[PDB]
């Protein structure tokens, strides 16, 4: 919540470049992805969280259960990052490294 | 997570695309500009 | 850029056929025809 | 993806959409099936011999 600004999302240090008086930042799609901070002005970036989904390579349940995932577009560097895994079950974490 | 998406407990073979179905509720923050501006609340409020 | 805000649940998946298979076909064609 | 798009990451806007639930399933489904006739279309165009 930044000056009356209502949203969720992931806050990071950003790179884009401001004029003395402009506060908020819009994108193409018109929605608020750059907000500076109030009290100490720096620039911050907002960023979606929460990948929507994967998906599952699996043959038939008849067969057996192992499953594989696949991850659309993403360097596998930060996948744990990136899903989060640090909160996930350790199930999940089999997949994840 | 693909069981529960087709909403059936035997899947067939392929390629799916699951749901989200993981959640981590987080917490919040609201920060406002410096307070600073203040009153004249204590010359009304305290005099003799 | 082009598909950079577009990730509010919208994506382009990639072609299954990636354009050096498809070439390899076209050039099985060719190759048929003239001879 | 419907929990993306209608509305960004937030809980009660998904509770709200599980009333409606199944146009979503049949939006993504529906695009679905695009996809794969996509994919038929180049194999049979270009893939005889
Ligand atoms: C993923 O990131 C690593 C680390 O920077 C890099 O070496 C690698 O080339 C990246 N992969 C792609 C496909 O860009
Ligand atoms: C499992 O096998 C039976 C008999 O072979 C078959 O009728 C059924 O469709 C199979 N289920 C799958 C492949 O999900
Ligand atoms: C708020 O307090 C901090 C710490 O004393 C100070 O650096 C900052 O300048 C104050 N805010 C404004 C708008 O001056
Ligand atoms: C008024 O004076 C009292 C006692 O001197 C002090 O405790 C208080 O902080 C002052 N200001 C206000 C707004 O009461």
């Amino acid at each position: 919540n930044f000056n009356g600004l209502k949203g969720t999302g992931v806050l990071t240090e950003s790179n884009k470049k401001f004029l003395p008086f402009q506060q908020f930042g819009r994108d193409i799609a018109d929605t608020t992805d750059a907000v500076r901070d109030p009290q100490t002005l720096e620039i911050l970036d907002i960023t979606p969280c929460s990948f929507g989904g994967v998906s599952v390579i699996t043959p038939g349940t008849n067969t057996s259960n192992q499953v594989a995932v696949l991850y659309q577009g993403v360097n596998c560097t930060e996948v744990p990052v990136a899903i989060h895994a640090d909160q996930l079950t350790p199930t999940w974490r089999v997949y994840s490294t | 997570e693909t069981k529960c998406t087709l909403k059936s407990f035997t899947v067939e073979k392929g390629i799916y695309q699951t749901s989200n179905f993981r959640v981590q509720p987080t917490e919040s923050i609201v920060r406002f500009p410096n307070i600073t501006n203040l009153c004249p609340f204590d010359e009304v409020f305290n005099a003799t | 850029l082009i598909c950079a805000q577009k990730f509010k649940g919208l994506t382009v998946l990639p072609p299954l056929l990636t354009d050096e298979m498809i070439a390899q076909y076209t050039s099985a064609l060719l190759a048929g025809t003239i001879t | 993806d419907c929990t993306m798009y209608i509305c960004g990451d937030s809980t009660e806007c998904s509770n709200l959409l599980l009333q409606y639930g199944s146009f979503c399933t049949q939006l993504k489904r529906a695009l679905t099936g695009i996809a794969v006739e996509q994919d038929k279309n180049t194999q049979e165009v270009f893939a005889q011999v």
